[PDB]
Formats: structure tokens, sequence, C-alpha cells
């Protein structure tokens, strides 16, 4: 950069935080084991005559 | 005789009587009834259910497997259970009558 006669002042100015970057972070990972059952039952007494 | 709509119209007279001439310390006359009805289904209609309540999450069933017990286990013993629902709904309005003869009408369909 051009300026002035003689010795210029030295300036590094990198920031060290990370970025924005691809941790997203809340997904669904676990739903708790749950399994539905359609359920059936048919009446069995004594049937003589 | 009052309570006809509670007794079972193919199992005639109903009772069991004993009787012991000796009370308890202390009392005059008692009694201790027994009964077996199909009233107290309602027990295994809610508890089959509170247990399918927690199959269908399969919620707290890690401390019984715990013991070294099978994820079958417990669906054997609720489907035990159901039959014996079956059990009670089977001699609920139970008739004992002739077969081929018949088959039922009632009285209107229409609510």
């Amino acid at each position: 950069s051009p300026g002035t006669p003689g010795s210029r002042s030295r300036t590094p100015s990198l920031p060290t935080p990370p970025t924005r970057e691809p941790k997203k972070v809340a997904v669904v990972r676990t739903p708790p084991k749950s399994p539905s059952s359609a359920k059936s039952r048919l009446q069995t007494a004594p049937v003589p005559m | 005789n009052k309570n006809s709509s509670y007794f079972v119209e193919w199992i005639p007279n109903n009772v069991k009587t004993a009787v012991c001439d000796i009370p308890p310390r202390g009392l005059k006359m008692s009694a201790t009834f027994i009964g077996n009805s199909t009233a107290i289904q309602e027990l295994f209609k809610r508890i089959s259910e509170q247990f399918t309540a927690m199959f269908r999450r399969k919620a707290f069933l890690h401390w019984y497997t715990g013991e070294g017990m099978d994820e079958m286990e417990f669906t054997e013993a609720e489907s035990n259970m159901n039959d014996l629902v079956s059990e009670y709904q089977q001699y609920q309005d139970a008739t004992a009558d002739e077969q081929g003869e018949f088959e039922e009408e009632g009285e209107e369909d229409e609510a």
C-alpha cells in the first residue's frame, strides 16, 4: 500500500475464530423403540348339541 | 329371585353353602362371600391395555431383560391375558341350545 516516506507500521489482522462451518448439530437421531400391533381374539366355549 | 340378571341360566342353583356353629372372638354371627362373576373382566381389560401402553414404546423393559428374560416373554404373558378376556366374554350373556335349527333375529336393527 502506498504511503509516507521511511518506516511504516507492521500490522497483521488474521482473525482466529472459525467461520460458519457445517455443524448444523440439531437433527433427530434416536426416537424411542416403538412397535404398533393390531390384535385379535376368538371366543371358544364348549359348543355341543 | 331379585338378582336374576346377575346369574347364569345354564348353572342351576348357584350356591355352595357352609355353616360353622362357632363365630369369631366377640362376634355373634358373620358371613363370608366368594363369587366368580364375569364382571371382574375390567381388571384384565385395563391391565393388558396399561401393559400394551408400555410395550407400544418398550418403556421400562430394560429393567426386565436386565434379569435375562426375552423380549418375547411379555407378549406371551399379555397374550395369555387376552385369551382370559375371551374366557370371561364367552360366558357373558351365554346360552346353551340346539345347533343348525336356528339363526338369530332381534326386534329391530336401526338405531
